[PDB]
């Protein structure tokens, strides 16, 4: 049965997922493909 | 015969560094050449 | 009583100058069973060579001649080596503490003279160092323990030739 | 100390390790090359003491300069 911390620790970990799907997007449009060994690096 | 000898204003031991095939680049340690291009301006400028 | 001699110390004394400096002599009191109050006079002599090569020797003997021939061949025995920046100054900044005493010795640059204290006039003079400056702090009543903390003090310090050979890295350039 | 002497900009310094002279000697020594390769860069886009192991490079030094000296030739006339 789902007992309801089940159900809460489903949401927010996909939650967590589409956060870090949507902050890695935000690497990729700022940076484009790449390690993250530093921005600073890709500054040039 | 003549010639000036003047040691340089003697200093510490240094904090002290060169990459190494300088070794084999350079000839003789800067002690003894700023000794001997040292006693050459000092002559030039005290003989005016 | 008899004191002794090497065979291979008698290159050294044919071989390097020399200098001695006795550094105090001092009556200690002994009420003992028997008879009384038994004395020895404890001498201290310095030996070096003023090329960086010091030695000590603590001698004791009821009387002061022979306590202090005892302590003059005892240091002759004993030498260690110092090395020196061109035979004036040390390599780096020294600080230590023999019995309680806080030495602090710093290098100077060739014709500072010597800025020092008595009987470390004497003793850097012995073993050649031309350009130091000391202060000697604690409790300074002793000769003894300011000898033997200059020897180890002297011993503290690290050299730069050990490197080049290993460091791939090569050590020039003295220009301040 | 060494890259806050040569790049001259004042450092916050937090302690002072005691070494061997030959050692601190080699750190200064290396640095130094590295400003001669990091010449006139953005300050920070140096490649920051972290990035960089010092002891493996002078190890790649040592290994070619021992390479280039056992296949020296000249060495076989000295």
């Amino acid at each position: 049965r789902s007992d309801p911390w089940v159900a809460e620790a489903a949401r927010r970990l996909d939650a967590s997922a589409a956060r870090l799907a949507a902050l890695r997007e935000l690497y990729e449009k700022e940076v484009g493909p790449g390690v993250p060994l530093s921005g600073a690096v890709l500054a040039v | 015969s003549g010639e000036r000898l003047v040691v340089r204003l003697p200093t510490y031991p240094a904090f002290e560094g060169y990459p190494l095939s300088e070794l084999d680049k350079a000839r003789e340690g800067e002690l003894g050449a700023l000794n001997r291009l040292v006693a050459a301006r000092t002559a030039a400028a005290q003989w005016a | 009583p008899l004191p002794p001699l090497p065979r291979e110390l008698r290159e050294a004394l044919y071989g390097h100058r020399w200098d001695r400096v006795i550094v105090d002599v001092r009556r200690t009191h002994t009420p003992v069973r028997g008879r009384g109050k038994r004395e020895e006079y404890t001498a201290m002599v310095a030996t070096g060579n003023m090329r960086g090569v010091f030695g000590l020797g603590i001698g004791v003997a009821e009387s002061a001649q022979l306590a202090t021939a005892r302590a003059h061949l005892d240091s002759l025995s004993r030498l260690a080596a110092v090395p020196l920046y061109r035979g004036h100054t040390l390599y780096t900044h020294v600080d230590h503490t023999f019995h309680r005493l806080s030495i602090r010795m710093m290098p100077r640059p060739a014709g500072w003279g010597l800025r020092c204290p008595d009987l470390l006039y004497e003793l850097c003079g012995l073993v050649g160092l031309r350009d130091v400056s000391i202060r000697v702090r604690g409790q300074r009543g002793s000769r003894f323990f300011v000898a033997q903390c200059f020897q180890e003090a002297l011993q503290k310090q690290t050299t730069p030739h050990d490197g080049v050979e290993a460091t791939g890295m090569y050590i020039r350039e003295v220009f301040r | 100390d060494a890259m806050a002497q040569q790049y001259d900009v004042p450092a916050l310094v937090a302690a002072h390790v005691g070494l061997p002279l030959s050692q601190a000697a080699a750190i200064r020594g290396a640095l130094r090359v590295k400003a001669a390769e990091e010449a006139g860069k953005e300050l920070r886009h140096v490649t920051q003491l972290k990035d960089w192991n010092m002891m493996e490079l002078l190890r790649q030094r040592m290994v070619e300069r021992r390479a280039a000296l056992e296949a020296g030739g000249e060495v076989a006339a000295r």
